[PDB]
């Protein structure tokens, strides 16, 4: 998972 | 605000390839000279803009069969649903000229760029 | 041999997410107590071990309307629903307890992975 | 385009  | 999944797509897409093997919920047949294609509409009109014109048609949208033009090349055909399915392109020598001639058919333009710039660098 | 296109999956998906706003070829309704909510099941099936078990059922496969459990909220089906066709995860205080809660009902493992990861920071 |  990421910040975008 | 949102997080992101980097894989997501990628897996979203591998399963769709797994439907396809295993011909689950496939909606439609393209039919490429003597060969058959089983698809999904949503994934052909997703990756083709030839197919995304077919599908919007308020008569083409419901046909279970969509026959292409006699001079498309079925392994070309095949090589351009595989890349569809998982973003990997068979593109060799011996085929190059129908992948391309196909592609510009689908109006598949990455898929058009990528033989154009093969072609070029053998000439 | 292949060569590959590092952004289809993500084209793909966005295409997918295109078709799902203008209701194009979607082919079942989510029913989730009040509300209702269109999709494809080919991508309910590729994000969701619920969906993939629901849809390769021999009889399920050909109903039009799914009911979830009258315990799913609406909200947090929405958000898992944007997510599987975006990759992205609208997770906030105020609605994690409902993402995690349907992610796990759905059978969506990475996000209840995830869930439990900011639940775990926060106590 | 890349070599995967
Ligand atoms: N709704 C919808 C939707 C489904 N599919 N789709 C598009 N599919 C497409 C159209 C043209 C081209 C390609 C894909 C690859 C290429 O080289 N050209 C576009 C849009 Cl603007 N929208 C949609
Ligand atoms: N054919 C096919 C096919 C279509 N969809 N699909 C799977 N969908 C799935 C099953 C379980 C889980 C998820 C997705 C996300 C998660 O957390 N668990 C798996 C397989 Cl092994 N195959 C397929
Ligand atoms: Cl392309
Ligand atoms: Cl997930």
């Amino acid at each position: 998972w990421v910040i975008p | 605000s949102c997080i992101q999944f980097t894989r997501h797509a990628s897996d979203v897409l591998l399963n769709l390839n797994r439907l396809r093997s295993r011909d689950i919920l496939t909606d439609v047949v393209i039919v490429v000279s003597r060969e058959q294609f089983r698809a999904h509409k949503t994934v052909l009109m997703a990756c083709s803009g030839l197919f995304y014109s077919i599908f919007t048609d308020q008569l083409k949208c419901n046909l279970s069969v969509i026959n292409l033009d006699p001079e498309i090349n079925p392994e070309g055909f095949c090589i351009l649903l595989d890349f569809m399915y998982t973003s990997r392109l068979n593109l060799r020598e011996g085929n190059i000229m129908a992948v391309m001639a196909t592609a510009m058919y689908l109006q598949m333009e990455h898929v058009v760029d990528t033989c154009r710039k093969f072609i070029k660098a053998s000439e």
